[PDB]
């Protein structure tokens, strides 16, 4: 097509260690949502990053509405989401 | 403050943020 792409394939060769963690990153970021629903056949690990992921949105939401409730300044809806966003991810 | 100074900066459009001091007064008996 003609655009330009870097030589992954020999960065891959060179830097393997390195791209194991990026390309697991890289999947972490897109993963489809399981269409199979969890039940008391699967593995004591899928039931417990399957707890892990919940825990991880309870706080994220938790901490979202604890600083939504305090209410700071009192006041652009998209600026305070995304600044809202930041804040309970980086606390 | 850590999350006062977050909200404001990407609203009224790095940085560190050093420990507050508390400077504390008060009108009581005086020694």
């Amino acid at each position: 097509q003609g655009t330009q792409a870097d030589d992954l394939v020999s960065a891959i060769q060179q830097n393997a260690n390195h791209f194991t963690e990026l390309f697991c990153r890289a999947i972490d970021n897109n993963m489809p949502l399981p269409t199979k629903e969890i039940d008391y056949k699967d593995d004591v690990l899928d039931v417990i990053l399957n707890q892990r992921r919940l825990r991880n949105e309870r706080m994220l939401s938790d901490r979202t509405n604890e600083i939504r409730s305090e209410n700071l300044m009192d006041t652009p809806p998209s600026s305070m989401n995304d600044a809202l966003r930041e804040v309970v991810e980086d606390e | 403050a850590k999350r006062i100074s977050i909200l404001s900066r990407a609203q009224s459009a790095l940085n560190s943020l050093p420990t507050f001091q508390l400077i504390l007064n008060s009108n009581a008996n005086q020694i």
